[PDB]
């Protein structure tokens, strides 16, 4: 068979560039969304959209009778998982594969093989893969390996990245293709790619990870089967439009590219994440009430969000990807430090502060010959002069005036200029530091401190606690949040369950 | 069990259902004797009621009062056609950045006729604009 | 002379008010009972004679200065107007309200979440807090003018108006 | 200082160009309720605005 119509099942970016990849093979494109997708771009993007019920994603996108009603309904001959949910889950891949329809991805064997982390070893060491000896890594340096593989086995290393600035093992920036590592590594990160691919019986997409010690010792890390969220920055250097390649290979064709892609010049990526970094790495939900994306040469945004969008606090905080490609890597930072003077994003703490500061960075710039970041260096060298975000929130007595924006030219320069609404260059108004919109207790109540969800309930009714046991634990975002009984006494009264929904400061339950 | 989005709608058991379901009324308010009544008061070169008084009152300042207000009389069928709004627009706004209470009575509903509500809107207006000078 | 006043502030451990004393009330009936069971300043918030208790008197001074930081002189003069024309506009905190109420119509939340969004800004300033908690009776202000805000309290009682919501809100 | 200043959010002039801007800007920067209309008005011998408007404007300082 062949791909006609698929469907997609991802929210935000990767759903758009999937049907744009789509509608690039000139295939018809089926989105499907939760209740609070309704307005994201992919919806409107694709050729048709079918809802999806419930606010969590549990609900909507982790059901697999839902996915597979949709494809019913639809009429779409094609399943692409995106990278959040189901792209690991062997047992929806069968699911897929029961229902006839083609999965856009590797073999439910493989997945569950390679997921399964003393089988990937044992393949590993089948393969020969450079294995670390024993040891632990101190500053480790995290690269990886694009591969491309067909169902006839054969395997093509589409080039190399490098995605070590990470926060609790978590990409924020990445490169490639992987610099300052010599010629023999980057032979041996290739060969050993190819080898667990071909052992492993691989094939669609996929990359291998390695880190690479402070003595060059490379180290096999894992095998993350779909495409990886960074993808781009192979496609710019290598030229490959890797998600059509993705459906290359599900139709069942042998690979076009006969031999390893050298790679043209450089390119870095940058996730611009909903996160205030001035404060720990918070995600926090919002309104984008202003995006404007950096534009022009050397500069490509896969973005999920548009001004007017909202993220709620149900799924993860990525709100684009930049990516930024020059002929060399001083050029590319060049660019990178031009395209992130032009990002504004507004109504929401994002990363973009973090991504301006670290691309200046000589940690990061390197001696030209090597550099000093690790996959811990954000968390534990990085000095973080980031300011918290407080958006317009008028906070000193000074801010609480009024003010008019002019433009004013003085000797031709086009000067612009905030003008106090009361200066002395209102019969009665005072003027003092308004304050915070905060509760600054002895209550009985436990309160949800934010929206989210209710993963895990650790009380039971009637039990007695004591103050900073544990109540709940919320899911925003993807992140947890535990709440504590804040003072001791008898549970007395108890609301949540697992999977409720919850809004901010629900009563949680009472302690008395 | 999935649908279109053309028909799926918010579960309406949701505060996000709720307000959803808000927002389509608000826009049924907006041709409440349908889109073709308007499109014939423009083809003569005429504002609707809603249009006389965002134009009349300053930019954002009108805050409508009774928008969803239906008649009840039920004599001569008329409980088969209650528009919304009962055919007259009411609330307050400001003109040149002073508050002033308005009322404007659309002619595409009943030919404009005074009924129970929307004499009883008319009238609420009124008391409004008295008691606030 | 003080239940006659407005406004009734007590100090912790040190203010007390009743009309008969432990030794008379043992005396005259054999009931037994404490300066902090009969007199106390939280047993008298709690029956609302007193509006409000705090930990000293600096605090009490402090609590004084923001009442009447609200108020006028006097019946005929007007209060003062702080802050004014802050935040023209719909902020991130007026779009956070479209999901505060809970989805299932049981589940109980604190009104404050409401309150510090609704007004100018988080001075809400709450009067006779533990006289019938199911009641809130707090200062706040609209447009840098103040304003008397009485909000029912989901966390409390279910919001359910007692005697003593009821008698609070009444003099409010 | 919690005064609030002028503010030049783009670009930078020379001092002689700030002189200018400066010098240009700040170039360009009792009571007797006798006959008041609430005396004019004309009132029930009960009517609460006795009250809430006329005492409510006389005394009204
Ligand atoms: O929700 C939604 C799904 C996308 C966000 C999570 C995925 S997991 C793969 C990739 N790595 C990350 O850190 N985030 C994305």
């Amino acid at each position: 068979s062949k791909i006609s119509k698929v469907l997609v099942a991802n929210r935000g970016e990767i759903a758009v560039r999937v049907i744009r990849a789509a509608k690039d093979a000139g295939l018809a494109s089926v989105a499907v969304y939760a209740e609070p997708d309704a307005d994201a771009p992919h919806v409107r993007l694709a050729d048709e959209a079918f809802a999806l019920g419930g606010q969590t994603s549990a609900e909507s996108y982790l059901v697999f009778e839902k996915i597979l009603d949709a494809a019913e309904k639809s009429g779409a001959n094609a399943i692409h998982p995106g990278y959040g949910f189901l792209s690991e889950n062997a047992d929806f891949a069968q699911a897929v594969i029961d229902a006839g329809l083609i999965w856009i991805g590797p073999s439910p064997q493989s997945i569950r093989d390679l997921g399964d982390k003393v089988t990937a070893r044992h393949i590993a060491a089948r393969a020969k893969a450079p294995l670390v000896p024993g040891r632990y890594l101190d500053k480790p340096r995290h690269v990886e390996a694009q591969v491309i593989a067909d169902q006839h086995g054969n395997v093509v290393v589409a080039g190399t990245r490098d995605c070590s600035l990470q926060r609790r093992f978590q990409k924020l920036v990445e490169e490639a293709p992987a610099p300052f590592l010599t010629d023999a590594q980057r032979k041996e990160i290739h060969e050993s790619a190819k080898r667990i691919c071909k052992e492993a019986g691989y094939y669609g997409a996929g990359t291998v990870e390695y880190l690479v010690g402070q003595d060059g010792l490379i180290s096999f890390l894992e095998v993350n089967t779909r495409l990886q969220v960074e993808h781009p920055v192979t496609e710019e250097t290598s030229g490959i439009d890797l998600v059509r390649q993705q459906f290359k290979i599900a139709n069942g064709e042998p690979l076009d590219i006969t031999e390893d892609p050298t790679p043209r010049g450089h390119s870095f990526e940058f996730r611009i994440n909903g996160e205030d970094a001035g404060r720990g790495f918070l995600p926090a939900p919002g309104p984008v009430t202003k995006f404007v994306a950096p534009t022009g040469p050397g500069v490509r945004m896969d973005s999920g969000v548009e001004t007017g969008s909202v993220i709620g606090g149900q799924f993860d905080s990525m709100l684009a990807k930049l990516i930024v490609t020059g002929a060399t890597r001083e050029e590319a930072l060049e660019r990178s430090r031009r395209a992130l003077a032009e990002f504004t994003v507004e109504g929401l703490a994002t990363v973009i502060p973090f991504h301006r500061a670290v691309v200046s960075d000589p940690a990061f710039i390197g001696d030209g010959e090597k550099f000093d970041v690790h996959t811990r260096w954000i968390e534990t060298e990085w000095n973080n002069t980031v300011e918290p975000f407080t958006g317009g929130d008028p906070i000193e007595e000074e801010d609480t005036v009024p003010r008019q924006t002019v433009v004013v030219e003085v000797g031709g320069r086009r000067l612009e200029v905030s003008l106090p609404g009361d200066l002395a260059i209102a019969p009665g108004v005072v003027r003092k530091k308004p304050k915070p919109r905060k509760r600054g207790a002895s209550g009985d109540a436990v309160t949800a401190p934010m929206q989210g969800t209710v993963v895990k309930v650790a009380v039971e009714e009637g039990q007695e606690v004591s103050a900073g046991d544990l109540v709940v634990v919320l899911e925003a975002m993807k992140m947890e949040n535990p709440v504590t009984a804040h003072k001791d006494g008898t549970i007395t009264g108890l609301a949540v369950e697992a999977g409720a929904a919850i809004t901010q400061g629900t009563v949680i339950a009472e302690i008395k | 069990v999935t649908e279109p989005s053309a028909e799926h709608q918010v579960d309406i058991h949701t505060t996000a259902g709720k307000l959803a379901d808000l927002k389509r009324r608000t826009e049924e308010t907006l041709h409440p004797v349908g889109e073709a009544a308007v499109d014939k008061v423009h083809a003569k070169g005429k504002l609707t009621a809603r249009e006389r008084i965002l134009a009349l009152l300053d930019e954002g300042s009108f805050v409508e009062l009774d928008a969803l207000a239906k008649h009840r009389s039920t004599n001569f069928g008329l409980e088969k056609n209650r528009p919304l709004g009962d055919g007259v627009i009411t609330g307050y706004g400001t003109i040149d950045g002073r508050d002033v209470c308005i009322f404007s009575q659309d002619a595409t509903v009943f030919g404009g006729s005074l009924g129970e509500v929307y004499g009883e809107k008319i009238v609420k207006v009124q008391e409004l604009a008295i008691k606030t000078g | 002379s003080p239940i006659q006043t407005d406004l009734l502030v007590a100090v912790r451990d040190q203010g007390y008010m009743f009309i008969t004393g432990p030794d008379v009330i043992k005396d005259v009936t054999g009931e037994d009972v404490t300066f902090d069971e009969l007199g106390g300043a939280d047993e008298q918030a709690k029956r609302g004679n007193i509006h409000k208790v705090v930990n000293s008197e600096a605090e009490a001074y402090q609590y004084v200065r923001d009442y009447l930081s609200f108020l006028p002189s006097n019946h005929f003069d007007n209060p003062p107007i702080v802050n004014p024309g802050m935040e023209p506009e719909i902020t991130p905190h007026d779009l956070e309200l479209d999901s505060i109420v809970p989805d299932a119509d049981n589940m109980a939340y604190d009104m404050h979440e409401i309150l510090l969004r609704i007004f100018d800004d988080g001075d809400v300033f709450e009067i006779a807090e533990q006289r019938g908690p199911a009641m809130i009776t707090a200062f706040a202000r609209v447009d840098g003018h103040p304003v008397g805000v009485i909000a029912n309290q989901p966390m409390v009682l279910s919001g359910a108006i007692d005697n003593e919501a009821s008698d609070k809100a009444a003099s409010f | 200082d919690h005064e609030a200043h002028i503010k030049v959010l783009r670009g930078e002039p020379t001092p002689e160009e700030m002189a200018a801007l400066m010098a240009v800007l700040a170039s360009a920067g009792e009571r007797n309720m006798w006959g008041h209309p609430v005396d004019k008005l004309r009132y029930s011998v009960f009517s609460w605005q006795r009250v809430t408007l006329l005492e409510r404007t006389h005394m009204r300082r």
